[PDB]
RNA sequence: AGCUAGUUGGUGGGGUAAUGGCCCACCAAGGCGACGACGGGUAGCCGGUCUGAGAGGAUGGCCGGCCACAGGGGCACUGAGACACGGGCCCCACUCCUACGGGAGGCAGCAGUUAGGAAUCUUCCGCAAUGGGCGCAAGCCUGACGGAGCGACGCCGCUUGGAGGAAGAAGCCCUUCGGGGUGUAAACUCCUGAACCCGGGACGAAACCCCCGACGAGGGGACUGACGGUACCGGGGUAAUAGCGCCGGCCAACUCCGUGCCAGCAGCCGCGGUAAUACGGAGGGCGCGAGCGUUACCCGGAUUCACUGGGCGUAAAGGGCGUGUAGGCGGCCUGGGGCGUCCCAUGUGAAAGACCACGGCUCAACCGUGGGGGAGCGUGGGAUACGCUCAGGCUAGACG
RNA sequence: UUGA
RNA sequence: UAAAAC
């Protein structure tokens, strides 16, 4: 058993991209799927899709990267130079709308889970609501 | 030395005595009444009970008891009295107690 | 209060020309002209590479010494400038520049700042017709700075205000050489002033 | 408004008085983690109406005694010693914490 | 530590021990001299540093350095202690205030005078 | 009894009072119940005396007793004019 | 690390303005504690204050709010109110009177004395102003207060001069002995004119009161200033206090002589044993300036107790291992609830302070006015993603 | 032996 | 060799 599926996911991703994988499977849950959408729309990953491995539901997550590069070490840049978990079991982090942070002066996002669904710090700010600060990506 | 308002003391001692005396009477009569009732002697148990009521209310006219202090006493009195009587019966003189 | 001592030695230390004397500072009789090198028994030896600190110091010393203001008053002004909205550097200068003892100097009633200071003290100056003998008094926009009538006929105010005929006056100021009165038009913009000083360094000195 | 609290009756060895265990949750002031603290209230029960295991509402009342400043508003949920258990046990572990002896 | 841990034990605040039990943390303490010895420097020094055992008002007895070229402190000299150790003589953690009470200022001192209690010499 | 009086707030030689409603027993510069005006005895500005007439009238309506000086100022501001 | 007998609860009383083991009979045998009881130590709490980028740390003097105390202990009387600082009773310690039986007293009110201490003021003026008590009022009382006095203790403003002056006096200091420095600094020339001397001279004070009117609204009139002959205005008018720390690195400022592990310096690293920019003096220089240094103490730098924001193979740090209690934490789907969480409205968040703005003292310090802030908590309404809870389902964890 |  | 010491 995973103690925190959401962190598990952000990591599977963190790890998959650090070795330039093409996709990466993660056990499914609506909530996880919901975050992937934000992740897609913001253009961090190419997208994802429901699949079945060994007969159990997963979520292929097609990752994205920059272009090849010059000089020593041609490995591309990462679209996801960062992806950390904020709230964690046994230390949840909740914020008010005036308390939603601004990741990298806006060049990054923060996915919150509010009583109006899962949204980015901009979306959440817009609808004028706060919630559980899930993670920040940039 | 000599703060002429020693007069306040001088007076408190009088008022003290004046009160102490009014209450001493209230108590004695209250008992007398409670005792008479406790023996079924309704006729006079109330007779005396009324003096007590009257004495109490008068004491409340000035600083002696004044207030709900009186109320409390009249209450606890008629309460004890009516009861000790209704343990033999016959509320004769029907002094202070109603119906 | 105020320095009160050899002022040319200050020019020589900052290596730049400061005008703590008005005339003479223009004449080749100036000390910055004769021996343009630090005062003292070592002013002529090779100056060692100054430390980042020395630089910020010397720079700020320069600016402050230009107005003859005390490190005390000089600092309080800077802290006031910091708090206010707007580029601290600019605001600071506008403030140092709004000092009556200085405005009187800008309007040529005096040849130097140290002189304009004494003019203010000895009541020879006026603000909106009311007397003011506070060198630190802060002139606001619209205020009119004049000369006490009782003073208008002074052997000194003659030359100074006379020699002011046909002379230009800073963009933020207007001078009426006849009525012996000028007007503080607006707070000097950083670019209006041309001081041999880099405020960034100053802002950074008080940063430390 | 008179404060109202909800808890479990963890004792009723007292005449017309039951011990209600109320819990609360709050963000630790510096560390944020939601922590759960709890307190026991001696509520007034004039009819010996409530029993061990009863979850009830307690309401700020006028003093009934030193210590008693609450009355049982109403029964929220009948029997459930699962809660009473935690308590008894947590208190039972106290034995094994001195210089004497108890249980593991 | 985990958060649960910090929630349970929390961090412990750093306490600070004094270098000057001049008691009441008082800036200065008055005392009377016992001895007026001399001491040997340690580590890599050599000289006859002038110390003084002092019985303070604060019910204390401690050694205190006598700064300056030379003093006039006998046995029962009334002195003022000010605190400031002396890297060389372990045990000496205070200084006598030249210029206060029985300890006379320093003579012929023309520079760092406020320290060493020396009035300004007239000149003309 | 409650009162409508002056509370000194200026500074040395620079007195500025506050017309206040405070309990009679309180120190003067102490905790008042309500400010209902102010007064600059040296009338150093065009506005050296303001009074919330509606409010003053309210307190007077419930017992508040003005100082003889506060009564004077309250009058000057038309608290008692009934034309 | 266990605590508890009025102890926890009950019935009936007593008591108070009033609830209540507050107190008393009688009855039950309870109550409290690792979510830290009991004990020990220390301490009046708060608005705020200092510091910090913040989070936080430290703090509670002045001012405002609450509490407690009035030589120490206890008690009640009087009264709307007290268990009463300048009221009462008793015990105690002390001081004073004593014809020895016995009495008198309590500055943690203002001022002052003495003691202790490194250290903290005038036995001042006034009741004019504000406020308070009593009085129908005149008025009386008010060491509350408004003022002055002393102390650079702090903050702010101000002066010890301004302009001209030698390819540059003398003196003093270095020197390649040519000269370099102090330095336009000085003397000088001219100008202004703090101090001081005359003249004028204040706001703060219009009420209470009297008259008219109705003892009201309204109107009219009179008295009253401690600060003070002070502030300030005008006239005249002298060129007239500068000190303190530092100059080896950190750290801005360097040379000669003296001294020779000595005398001494020293915040840390360190410096002095013959040529020391580090000891002492001198010339020169840097910093700051009616102050400048020192000591002590708080925060900072210190992400060095790390929530923001740290670590544990060899640096300090994994428990010798297991079993397991409490606690902490919890896979996937659906539904109810709506505690956590989030949202709107509302109440509260005093004044002062802090922030912004305008304004009053010539400025400022200081002060007045106005505006904007605000976490937390109460109330009403709403949201339901996540956490929690209840109910049902699943098989990917676990177990068989 | 000390110190550098 | 400056000293401690011989
Ligand atoms: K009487
Ligand atoms: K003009
Ligand atoms: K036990
Ligand atoms: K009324
Ligand atoms: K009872
Ligand atoms: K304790
Ligand atoms: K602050
Ligand atoms: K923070
Ligand atoms: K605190
Ligand atoms: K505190
Ligand atoms: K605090
Ligand atoms: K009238
Ligand atoms: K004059
Ligand atoms: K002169
Ligand atoms: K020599
Ligand atoms: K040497
Ligand atoms: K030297
Ligand atoms: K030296
Ligand atoms: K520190
Ligand atoms: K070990
Ligand atoms: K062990
Ligand atoms: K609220
Ligand atoms: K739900
Ligand atoms: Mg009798
Ligand atoms: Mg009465
Ligand atoms: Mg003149
Ligand atoms: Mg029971
Ligand atoms: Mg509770
Ligand atoms: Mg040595
Ligand atoms: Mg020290
Ligand atoms: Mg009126
Ligand atoms: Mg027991
Ligand atoms: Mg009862
Ligand atoms: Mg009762
Ligand atoms: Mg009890
Ligand atoms: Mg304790
Ligand atoms: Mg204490
Ligand atoms: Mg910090
Ligand atoms: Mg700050
Ligand atoms: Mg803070
Ligand atoms: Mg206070
Ligand atoms: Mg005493
Ligand atoms: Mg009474
Ligand atoms: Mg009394
Ligand atoms: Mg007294
Ligand atoms: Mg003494
Ligand atoms: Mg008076
Ligand atoms: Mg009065
Ligand atoms: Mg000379
Ligand atoms: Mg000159
Ligand atoms: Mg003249
Ligand atoms: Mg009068
Ligand atoms: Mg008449
Ligand atoms: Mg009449
Ligand atoms: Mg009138
Ligand atoms: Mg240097
Ligand atoms: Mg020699
Ligand atoms: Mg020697
Ligand atoms: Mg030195
Ligand atoms: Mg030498
Ligand atoms: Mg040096
Ligand atoms: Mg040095
Ligand atoms: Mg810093
Ligand atoms: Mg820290
Ligand atoms: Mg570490
Ligand atoms: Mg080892
Ligand atoms: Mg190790
Ligand atoms: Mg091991
Ligand atoms: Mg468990
Ligand atoms: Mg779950
Ligand atoms: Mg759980
Ligand atoms: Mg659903
Ligand atoms: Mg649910
Ligand atoms: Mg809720
Ligand atoms: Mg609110
Ligand atoms: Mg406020
Ligand atoms: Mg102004
Ligand atoms: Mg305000
Ligand atoms: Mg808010
Ligand atoms: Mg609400
Ligand atoms: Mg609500
Ligand atoms: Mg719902
Ligand atoms: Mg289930
Ligand atoms: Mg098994
Ligand atoms: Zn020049």
């Amino acid at each position: 058993m995973l103690t925190d599926p959401i962190a598990d996911m952000l990591t599977r991703i963190r790890n998959a991209t650090r070795v330039y994988k093409e996709s990466t499977d993660v056990p499914a849950s609506r909530f996880k799927e919901e975050i992937l959408r934000i992740l897609a729309r913001e253009g961090f990953i190419k997208g994802y899709e429901r699949v079945d491995v060994d007969g159990k539901p997963y979520l292929r997550v097609y990752l994205k990267y920059g272009p090849r590069r010059q000089g020593p070490d041609p490995r591309p840049e990462q679209v996801i130079h960062h992806i950390r978990r904020i709230s964690k079991p046994g230390r949840r982090v909740y914020v008010g709308v005036k308390e939603i942070p601004r990741v990298r002066r806006g060049l990054g996002i923060a996915i919150l889970s509010t009583s109006k669904g899962v949204l980015t710090d901009r979306e959440a700010r817009k609808l004028g609501v706060g919630g559980e600060l899930i993670c920040e990506v940039w | 030395r000599n703060l002429s308002a020693l007069k306040r003391h001088r007076q408190s001692l009088k008022r003290r005595l004046r009160n102490k005396a009014k209450k001493s009477a209230i108590k004695t009569l209250s008992k007398k009444a409670v005792q008479l009732a406790q023996e079924g002697k309704a006729e006079e148990a109330l007779k005396i009970m009324r003096k007590a009521e009257s004495l109490i209310d008068k004491a409340a006219k000035g600083s002696t008891l004044h207030k709900n202090a009186a109320a409390r006493r009249k209450s606890r009195l008629m309460r004890k009295v009516r009861q000790l009587l209704e343990a033999a019966g016959a509320p004769l003189i029907g002094g202070g107690l109603s119906a | 209060g105020r320095y009160i001592g050899p002022v040319c030695r200050l020019c020589r230390r900052e290596g730049v020309k400061l005008y703590l004397k008005g005339e003479r500072c223009y004449s080749p009789k100036c000390a910055m002209e004769r021996r343009p090198y630090p005062p003292g028994q070592h002013g002529q030896k090779r100056a060692r590479r100054p430390s980042d600190y020395a630089v910020r110091l010397r720079e700020k010393q320069k600016l402050r010494r230009i107005y003859g203001i005390s490190e005390r008053q000089f600092r309080n002004l800077f802290e006031e400038a910091s708090k206010k909205k707007g580029v601290t550097g600019s605001v600071f200068l506008g403030l140092l520049e709004s000092r009556l003892d200085n405005v009187v100097y800008r309007l040529g009633f005096a040849v130097s700042r140290r002189q304009a200071r004494q003019l203010v003290r000895h009541g020879h100056i006026t603000v909106n017709g009311r007397r003011v003998d506070l060198p630190s008094y802060r002139v606001r926009p619209g205020d009119e700075i004049a000369v006490a009538e009782k003073s208008r006929n002074l052997e000194l105010i003659r030359q100074n205000l006379e020699a002011m005929k046909g002379r230009k006056v800073g963009p933020w100021l207007s001078l009426d050489v006849e009525g012996m009165k000028g007007k503080f038009l607006r707070l000097p913009d950083r670019e209006d002033l041309a001081l041999p000083v880099n405020e960034q360094l100053v802002i950074e000195f008080y940063s430390r | 408004p008179k404060k109202v609290l909800t808890g479990v009756v963890v004792s009723d060895k007292m005449q017309k008085t039951v011990t209600v265990l109320v819990e609360r949750q709050f963000p630790h002031p510096l560390y944020g983690k939601v922590i759960k603290r709890s307190k026991k209230y001696l509520a007034h029960d004039p009819e010996e109406k409530y029993k061990l295991g009863d979850v009830v509402e307690i309401i700020e009342s006028r003093p009934i005694s030193k210590r008693k400043r609450f009355r049982v508003l109403r029964l929220v949920e009948s029997g459930r010693m699962d809660l009473v258990e935690k308590y008894l046990i947590r208190r039972q572990n106290y034995q094994s914490l001195s210089k004497r002896g108890g249980k593991a | 530590p985990t958060i649960n841990q910090l929630v349970r034990k929390g961090r412990e605040k750093v306490r600070k021990k004094s270098k000057v039990p001049a008691l009441k943390g008082a800036p200065f303490r008055r005392g009377v001299c016992t001895v007026v010895r001399t001491v040997t420097p340690k580590k890599p020094n050599s000289a006859l540093r002038k110390v003084a055992k002092v019985r303070l008002t604060s019910g204390y007895e401690v050694t205190a350095y006598i700064p300056g070229e030379g003093h006039n402190l006998q046995e029962h000299s009334v002195v003022l202690i000010r605190g400031g150790r002396v890297k060389d003589l372990p045990g000496v953690r205070y200084h006598i205030v030249r210029g206060v009470y029985d300890a006379a200022g320093v003579k012929d001192r023309k520079k760092s005078r406020s320290k060493y209690g020396t009035k300004k010499p007239k000149e003309a | 009894m409650v009162k409508i009086r002056l509370a000194r707030f200026g500074s040395k030689h620079n007195p500025h009072y506050r017309i206040v409603v405070t309990d009679a027993r309180r120190k003067r510069d102490g905790k008042y119940i309500e400010k209902i005006g102010y007064y600059d005895p040296r009338k150093t500005t065009p506005d050296w005396l303001k009074v919330d007439v509606e409010r003053a009238r309210y307190w007077l309506s419930v017992g508040a007793q003005p100082t003889d000086t506060a009564r004077r100022l309250l009058r000057q501001a038309g608290v008692f004019r009934q034309e």
